[PDB]
C-alpha cells in the first residue's frame, strides 16, 4: 500500500489513487483507469496504458513493480496511451 | 396620436429637467379652474361665495399665482428629514439638560417670569397654528399653500415644546401652577392683551391676501421678536440656558417662513398696484402689533429696549421686501 | 431623561380661549365650523382614540418615506411596468388620475377643520391629517412621474381632475360634496368617518395586496404604505358623532352619515367594483367585489353605527342587493364607453371569467351576460362599430354617474326622476334622488356632462366635440385592455 | 327636435336619444333601437317595439306623434317588446 | 454655523506622537506593524485619497442600512427564492457560506491596521473599516437567515467557515494568508489593494447586475449596498504602496502583490469564475468569465500597476493564458465532486449552453468537451454512478484548490511539484509554488485535506468518512442543480 | 436526510425565538476552532504564536465565552440609529452655539484652560481609539469583540468632536496656538504626564484579560471622571456651556462601555478564581490611575477635590461590579 498521484490522459485531473508496492506497472494502470476512463476519458483499445514519472518524463517498463520504482509517497504519474 | 412627454405637460418646455419641487408641488388647486363656480356643486352654496369673495376677489392680484415657487423648495419628504434633525437636537436638550437638574438651577424669580411671559404662549402659538391653517385653505396656488402646510406643523411644533416643557416646568414647581394658570394670564394679563387683540382680530381677516399679510408680514415678525429673540436673551443672561437654546432653534423656523413670505411679496411686485395694497394692510395691522409688542415687552426687565429693539426688527424684515 | 408621554400630551390640547376682542361667532363662523350651538365647552370633551405628539410625527414618516422612496429607487431600473398585465397597467393609470390630486384637496379639507374646530384635540389631528394628506398627493404624483415617457395616459396622474372627463367630474362631484364645501364637523362625519374609515381604508389594503400578487411591488409598498397613516387621521369623525348624538343631533348626525355613505358607496361601485370583478386576472381573484364588501365594509358599518348610538340607513337593504347589481352596470358602462376615459379597460368576459362570475353571482350569465354574448358576437363577425357608442347615456344628477341596472333575462333599469323648479332632473337610485331632495339649495343649479351637451355648451354638439370638452385625444382615448385578445376563444 | 331618455327593454342603461317633434311612436322606437339592438340587445322580429312614459307606466299608441304626447324635454321612455 | 470638513479634517489624523514611558517597538511591535525600517514621521505622509469623518458615516449608513432592510422587508412576503432559478439558489448559498464569516473576519483585519499602522490616516480608515466589515458579516448573516426554514444548505451561511469542507480551507487557506496573519503594512497591500480594489468591487459590481437580470431584488438590492461602502476602506492599500516604493522597498512592495494576486485569482477562479459560464442562464449572459476578468479586472491592475510605479507581475502571461483554462477545470472539479459542496452545483452543458462555450472559448469542445461527452452518454445509458467519485482529487499544497487543466484532445495538466524537508508537496500552477518557495517558513507544516486523509487523520478513512470530517450529510451535501433537466435533451 | 431547522443551528433549543441580535453576533470567530492552530496555515507563524499566549493561554478563564451578551445588545444596523440622532444633537448643539458665538463669550482665563486641558485630550482619546481596537482583535469570543468594534467608534467619535473644536477654538483665537501646541503639551505638560504614562504602559498588555480590565476597568473611567467629569463641571461653572453638553452627551458613550464591561465581569465571576485575577490586575494598575488623576486634576481650579471625587468615582465603578 502506496498512494500515488495519478494524472490521466486526457483527464482534467489529478487524482489520489492507492497502489501496492507489489504492482505492475499494467496494475498501477488499471487502478487508475478505474477512476478516469469511463468517468471522464473515452477508452482506447487499440492502445497500451503505459506509466512516466511526472517530474521528469521516465517512462517505466509494463511489468517493472513500485517496489523497485524509487518512488516517493505520493509521488505524481502520468497514465498515459501508447502501442 | 398623442406623443409620450418628457414631463407633466403643465411643465412641458422649461429648458431645465423640472426638480422633485416642480414635480410633485404644482398647478395642483382645481378650484380656481372655473372662477364662476369653484366646486363642483350649486354655484350659490356657501363655500363657492366663500371662495370667490376671499380668493378670487382679492385686491391683491396675479396673472399666475401658479408660478411661485418656495425658496427652501420644500416637499414632505424634506421637511421630515429637516425637522426630525432639528426635532432630535431639541429632544436631544430636553433629554441631557433634565438629566443635569437645569429646571433645579433657576431663580425663584425666574421662575415667576416663565410662568407669566412663557407658558402662555401655548395659546398666541396655536392660534398662529391657526392662521396659517387658514393662509393654507385659501391661498391661490397649491405652491403658497405647501409653505402654509409646513408653516402650520412649526407652528404646531412650536405647541408642541411649549406643552412638553409646562409639564416639566409643573413637574419641578407643583405649588405655581403651571398647566393649569396660563389660560387665565392670556386672558386677563396686559402684558399678553397687546397680542390677543391683534391676534384674535387677525384671525378673522379673511381675504387670503390680507390674511397672509395680517399673519405672515404682520403678526408673526412681532411674535417672534417678543417671544422668541426678546424672552431668549432674557432667558439666557437669566440663568434659563434651555429656554435660550430653545427659543433659537425655533426661530430658525421663523426665518424660513419669513423666506417664503419674502419670496411672495417679491413676486406680488411684478404687478403694480400691489406694493400699494400691501403697504394699505401693514398700515392697517402694524399699529395693532405695536400695541402688542408694548404691553408684552415693557413688563420685562429693561422693558423699554426690549421695545425699541423688538420694533424695529420686526419693522426691519418688511423694509427688507420693499 | 424624558417625560411619558400620557403625562404632557393634554396640554398639547389646552388651546380654547374665550374670545373677547372679537366674538366667539366671528372668529368661529358657524358656515365653517358647524358647532350647531353646541357649547365651546361641551365641544371640549372630544378624545381622539389615537394619539400623537410632533416629534413622533416627523420620526415615524420619515422612516416611512425613506422606504418607499428606496423600494422605488431599487426596483426602478427594471422597469416592471413594461411587462404588467395590461389589465393591471389600467388600474395603476385609473388610480394616479382619480385619486392623487383629490388627496392633494383632501388636506385642505383637513386645513378646514384644523382651523375651524372647536374640538381642540380635532385641531391638532386635522394639522397632521394635513401633512397626512400632502404626503399622499405629493408620493401619488412622483410615482406615476417614472412612466410620463411609456404614455401618455400617465400625464393624467396629473392632468385628470383638471378636465371634464366624465369621471373627473364624477369624482369632483363627490369630494366637493363631501369635504370641500362642508363645515369642520360635517368634514369630519362624511369624510374622515363615513369614507376614509368606511372605504378607504380597506380598499386600500386590498389594493396592497392585490398589487403584491400581480408582482408590482413599488406599487404594493406605495399604497400599503399610505394606509399606515390612514387610522391618524381617519378616527377623526367618530368623536364628533358622539359629541352630536349624547347632545341633541342623533337626527342631523344621521343624515350626514346616510348621505356620506351612500355617495361613497356610488364612488366605490364604479373605481373598486369593476377592477375587483374585471381587471384583476381569474387566479389573481381571492373574492368578488359582493364578497369583499360584505366581509370588509358592511359588517363594520354596521358594527361602528351600533356603538355610536345610531341606526343603519334607510336605503341598507336596498344597498345589500345592488352588491349584485351596480358594478357590472359601471364596468359595462365604462368599457363600452371606453374611448371617454383615459386607461384601457379590460373586457372580463372571456369563458373561464364568465363562469367565475356566475359562481360569484348567479343569474350573471342570463342578465349581463346577454350584453356580452351581442359584444361578443360582433367581435367574432368583424362588425368592432357596434361596440363603440354613438350617443351619451343618462347621467345620474346626483353622482354624474350613468344610469344602469339589471339588464337581460330579468330587466329591472329605473331612472327615479324629478321635477324641481321646471327642470326635470335624472337619478340612478333612490338614494341618489333622496340626497338632492333633502338638500336641493346645494345641488340645484349644477349641470351634468349631459345637461352641458344639451343646453348648447358643448361645441361642435357631436361626439367629437364631446370629445374635446372632455380634454381626450388619439392616443390617452382608452380601448380594450388586452387588445380584443379575448375574443380568439369564440373565433 | 326633442331629447328624450330611452330604457331599452333588456338593455343595461338609460341612453339619451334625439327624436323629432313630429316622430311617431314606431319612429321614436326605431331611433332608440339604433343604439341597443344589435349592440347590446338581440332583435326580436316575431315582436312589435313599444312606447311607455317611463314615470308611470302609461303605454303609448304605436302612430300617436311626440309633439301630442305632451313630454317634458329629456323625459325618460321604456321601449318595450310586445305584439 | 458648521464648518467646511476641508478645514478640520487634518486634526482628526493628528494622532501620532513620540513614546516615552514605552519604547516605539514596543508600542508598535514590527510583527504586527511593518513599519520596515520606515519613521514615524515618513509614514504621516500617507494620504487616503477618500475622506469621511464621523457624523458623515453614522449618518450615511444609517441611511444604507434603512434602504437594504426595508427592500427584504417588503419582498420578503412574495418568497422569490422558491421559485427562483435553481442555478441562482445555488450562487446564493454558495456566497453567503463563503463570505459572510470571512467578511466578519475582515473586521480584525482592518482592526489590526487601525492599532498597529504607523500611519494615523490610516488607523482612522481601518476603524470605519472595521465598521464596514461588522455591517458586511452582519447583514450577510440576517439576510439568509429568512431562508432557514426552506433548506438546511442555508444555516451553511453560519456553519461552513466552522467546518473543513474542502471548499472553506480553499477560503481560509487565502484569508488568513492575506488579512489574518499579516502585519498592518502587509495587510493593506494584500487585503485592501490586491483583493479588495482588484477584485471584490468589480465583482459585487457584476454579482449586484446578476441577481436583478436574475429578478432577484433583495440580493441585488444586498450586494449593491456593501459595494457602495468598499472604496472606502479598499483605498487603504495605495498610498501604503506609495511610501513603500518612494522609500527603498519596491522590491518587498513587489512581491506581496504579486503573492496577494495570485491568490486572488485563484480563489476567484473557482468562486466567480463557475458561476458566471455555468449557474447564470444563458440568455442572462453579457459576457465570458474571461471577457470579464479583461474588460474589469486585468487593465485595471495594469493601471494602477503603472501609476505606483510598479512591475506587472512575473506570472502575467501565464495568467491571462490560463483565462481560458482554470475555472473550467474549477467547475468540472466542483460539479464532478458536487456531494463535497454545500450548494447545488450547476451542470451547463446543455446543447446551447455548450455552442456559447465554444463561441466565448474556442477549442473548448474538442477539450473540456471531451469529459462532458462521457458524463453525459453514462446519464443517457442510465450509469449515474459513474459521475460521482470514489477517490480525492490532487489537492494544491497553497491554494488548497484541486490541481486541473486541460483534457482532450490538447491534454496540458501538470503538477509542479516540490521536495522540502523530506516531505514531497502537490501544486497547482508554477506561482502557486513559487508563493511557497518565497515563504516556505509560513506554509511548512500546514497538512491539506489530501495530506489529512493519507497520515489518518480522517476515520474512517473511506469516503463517507472523509465526508463526515466536513461536516456534511444528507439534505446539506450537494447534488445536479436543475436534476439532471438538462440531460433530457441528449434522451 | 438534514430537516430545515428553526434557526442557526447553533442556536437551535433556546426555547425563544433568538433576537436579530442574537442572529448576527454570535459564535462568530474561527480561530478558536483550533487552539492548536489557530489559522489555516503554518503553526509556528509569528501570529499563531501571538493567539496562543494571548488569548488561549490567558489566565481569566470561561469554558464558553461565546455565551457572552452585550446588555445593550448592539448591533451595526442599531449603533448607527443611536448615534446619528445623538450626533444630530452634538452637530446641533456645534451649529447654533457658533451661529451665536458662544467662542466670543468666553473668557481669557478659560481660553487658556481650554489649550492645556482640552485641546490635547485628542492624543488620549485616540490612544484610547487604539486601546480598544486592540481589544476588538484579541477577545476570545465574537459578541465580546464586538462591543470593543462600537466602543472604538465612540471612542474615534470623541477624538472627532475634540478635532473639529479645535479649528472653531483657533479661528476664535488665532494666536493660541490650538492645534498646532497640543503635541507638546500632551508629551512634556506635568499634568498630562501622570495619564501619558498610564496609556502608554497599558497599551502594550497583549493579554486579552488584561488589556480588556487595563482599558475598560482601570484607564477608562479615569480618563472618562477626569476629562469629561471634572472638566465637565469646570468648562459650566466656568461659562463654557458647551463643553459642559459636550462632555455630558459624551459620557453616555462611557456609560454604555461600562455596562458591557460591567456584563463580562459579571460572567467572569461565574467560574472560580476569576475574581483574583481581576483583582490582581486592578491592583497592578490603579495605582498608574491614581497617578494619572493627581497630576491632571490637581493643576485644575479647586484641584485637591477633583482629585478626592474622581478618585473615589472611578473606584466606585469597579466596587459595583465585585
Ligand atoms: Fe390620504
Ligand atoms: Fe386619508
Ligand atoms: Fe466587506
Ligand atoms: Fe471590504
Ligand atoms: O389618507
Ligand atoms: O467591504
Amino acid at each position: 500500500t502506496f498512494p500515488i498521484m495519478s494524472n490521466f490522459e486526457r483527464d482534467f485531473v489529478i487524482q489520489l489513487v492507492p497502489v501496492d508496492t507489489e504492482d505492475t506497472m499494467d496494475q498501477v494502470a488499471e487502478k487508475c483507469a478505474y477512476h478516469s476512463i469511463n468517468r471522464r476519458v473515452h477508452p482506447q483499445p487499440e492502445k497500451i496504458l503505459r506509466v512516466r514519472r511526472h517530474e521528469d518524463g521516465t517512462l517505466f517498463p509494463r511489468g517493472m513493480i513500485v517496489s523497485d520504482a524509487g518512488l516517493r509517497p505520493t509521488e505524481t504519474l502520468d497514465i498515459i496511451f501508447m502501442d | 396620436a398623442l406623443k409620450p412627454l418628457k414631463t407633466w405637460s403643465h411643465l412641458a418646455g422649461n429648458r431645465r429637467r423640472p426638480s422633485e419641487y416642480e414635480v410633485v408641488s404644482t398647478n395642483l388647486h382645481y378650484f380656481t379652474d372655473n372662477p364662476e363656480r369653484p366646486w363642483e356643486l350649486d354655484s350659490n352654496l356657501p363655500m363657492q361665495t366663500w371662495y370667490k369673495k376671499y380668493c378670487f376677489d382679492s385686491p391683491l392680484k396675479h396673472d399666475d399665482w401658479n408660478a411661485f415657487r418656495d425658496p427652501d423648495q420644500l416637499v414632505y419628504r424634506t421637511y421630515n428629514l429637516l425637522q426630525d434633525g432639528q426635532e432630535s437636537y431639541v429632544q436631544g436638550l430636553f433629554d441631557q439638560l433634565n438629566d443635569r437638574g437645569h429646571d433645579q438651577m433657576l431663580t425663584r424669580e425666574w421662575v415667576e417670569t416663565l410662568a407669566r411671559f412663557y407658558t402662555p404662549a401655548r395659546y398666541l402659538f396655536h392660534a398662529l397654528q391657526m392662521g396659517s391653517v387658514y393662509i393654507h385653505q385659501i391661498a391661490p396656488a397649491s405652491t403658497i399653500t405647501n409653505c402654509a402646510t409646513y408653516e402650520t406643523a412649526d407652528h404646531l411644533r412650536w405647541l408642541t415644546h411649549t406643552a412638553y416643557r409646562t409639564r416639566e416646568l409643573a413637574n419641578c414647581y407643583p405649588d405655581v401652577g403651571f398647566g393649569k394658570r396660563e389660560r387665565d394670564v392670556w386672558e386677563n394679563d396686559p402684558a399678553w392683551q397687546g397680542f390677543r387683540e391683534l391676534i384674535e382680530k387677525a384671525l378673522i381677516a379673511w381675504d387670503w391676501g390680507e390674511a397672509f399679510t395680517a399673519i405672515n408680514l404682520v403678526t408673526k415678525p412681532a411674535v417672534e421678536e417678543a417671544l422668541l429673540q426678546q424672552l431668549g436673551s432674557l432667558a439666557q443672561s437669566e440663568g434659563d440656558t434651555l429656554l435660550g437654546l430653545l427659543a433659537q432653534a425655533q426661530k430658525r423656523d421663523a426665518e424660513r417662513h419669513r423666506r417664503w413670505s419674502s419670496a411672495l411679496v417679491k413676486m406680488a411686485l411684478e404687478k403694480e398696484g400691489n406694493r400699494e395694497v400691501l403697504q394699505k394692510w401693514v398700515a392697517k395691522w402694524e399699529p395693532l402689533a405695536d400695541k402688542a409688542i408694548e404691553a408684552y415687552c415693557s413688563a420685562l426687565p429693561d422693558g423699554e429696549n426690549a421695545i425699541v429693539e423688538a420694533k424695529s426688527a420686526s419693522r426691519y424684515v418688511r423694509q427688507m421686501m420693499g | 431623561s424624558m417625560l411619558k408621554r400620557e403625562d404632557w400630551y393634554d396640554l398639547t390640547r389646552t388651546t380654547n380661549w374665550t374670545p373677547k376682542y372679537v366674538t366667539e361667532n366671528e372668529l368661529f363662523p358657524e358656515e365653517m365650523s358647524g358647532a350647531r350651538g353646541i357649547s365651546m365647552e361641551a365641544w371640549e370633551k372630544y378624545d381622539e382614540p389615537y394619539k400623537i405628539t410632533y416629534p413622533e410625527y416627523v420620526s415615524i414618516q420619515r422612516e416611512k418615506d425613506s422606504g418607499a422612496y428606496s423600494i422605488k429607487a431599487a426596483l426602478e431600473r427594471d422597469g416592471f411596468v413594461d411587462r404588467a398585465d395590461p389589465g393591471w397597467v389600467s388600474t395603476m393609470q385609473l388610480h394616479f388620475g382619480a385619486w392623487a390630486l383629490e388627496e392633494y384637496a383632501a388636506s385642505t379639507a383637513e386645513a378646514r377643520m384644523a382651523r375651524f374646530a372647536k374640538a381642540p384635540g380635532n385641531r391638532n389631528m386635522a394639522t397632521f391629517g394635513m401633512m397626512d394628506e400632502n404626503r399622499h398627493g405629493q408620493i401619488q404624483l412622483y410615482f406615476p412621474y417614472a412612466n410620463v415617457k411609456r404614455s401618455r395616459k400617465w400625464d393624467w396622474a396629473h392632468k385628470a381632475i383638471h378636465t371634464n372627463e366624465w369621471a373627473a367630474i364624477a369624482a369632483r362631484s363627490f369630494f366637493d360634496d363631501m369635504m370641500m364645501t362642508r363645515d369642520s364637523v360635517a368634514v369630519s362625519i362624511m369624510l374622515t368617518f363615513a369614507f376614509e374609515t368606511g372605504f378607504s381604508n380597506m380598499q386600500f389594503l386590498g389594493l396592497a395586496a392585490d398589487a403584491a400578487e400581480a408582482g408590482d411591488h413599488t406599487f404594493a409598498s406605495l399604497i400599503s404604505s399610505i394606509q399606515t397613516d390612514e387610522s391618524r387621521h381617519a378616527q377623526q369623525g367618530g368623536p364628533s358623532l358622539k359629541i352630536l348624538v349624547e347632545n341633541g343631533k342623533k337626527d342631523e348626525a344621521q343624515q350626514m352619515v346616510d348621505v356620506a355613505i351612500w355617495r361613497s358607496w356610488k364612488l366605490f361601485s364604479v373605481l373598486t367594483g369593476p377592477i375587483m370583478d374585471y381587471y384583476t386576472p381569474l387566479e389573481s381573484r381571492n373574492q368578488s367585489f359582493k364578497e369583499f364588501m360584505l366581509e370588509w365594509i358592511v359588517a363594520q358599518f354596521e358594527r361602528q353605527l351600533l356603538d355610536l348610538g345610531l341606526d343603519k340607513p334607510w336605503y341598507w337593504d336596498q344597498f345589500m342587493q345592488d352588491l349584485d347589481e351596480t358594478h357590472h352596470g359601471m364596468h359595462l358602462g365604462v368599457w363600452y364607453w371606453r374611448p371617454t376615459v383615459w386607461w384601457d379597460p379590460a373586457a372580463g368576459v372571456s369563458p373561464e371569467e364568465r363562469e367565475w362570475l356566475e359562481e360569484k353571482y348567479p343569474g350573471w350569465n342570463d342578465t349581463w351576460g346577454q350584453c356580452w354574448d351581442v359584444i361578443t358576437d360582433n367581435l367574432v363577425n368583424g362588425k368592432p362599430e357596434l361596440t363603440v357608442p354613438e350617443t351619451l347615456p343618462t347621467i345620474c344628477n346626483m353622482c354624474n354617474l350613468p344610469i344602469a341596472h339589471t339588464p337581460g333575462n330579468k330587466w329591472n333599469v329605473k331612472d327615479y326622476q324629478l321635477e324641481y323648479e321646471g327642470r326635470l332632473y335624472h337619478f340612478g337610485s333612490e338614494a341618489d334622488r333622496w340626497c338632492f331632495q333633502i338638500d336641493p339649495e346645494r345641488y340645484k343649479n349644477h349641470t351634468n356632462l349631459v345637461d352641458r351637451f344639451l343646453k348648447g355648451e358643448i361645441q361642435p354638439a357631436d361626439l367629437a366635440g364631446a370629445l374635446m370638452y372632455m380634454s381626450l385625444e388619439p392616443g390617452v382615448m382608452g380601448d380594450d385592455a388586452h387588445d380584443y385578445e379575448w375574443v380568439k376563444a369564440y373565433q
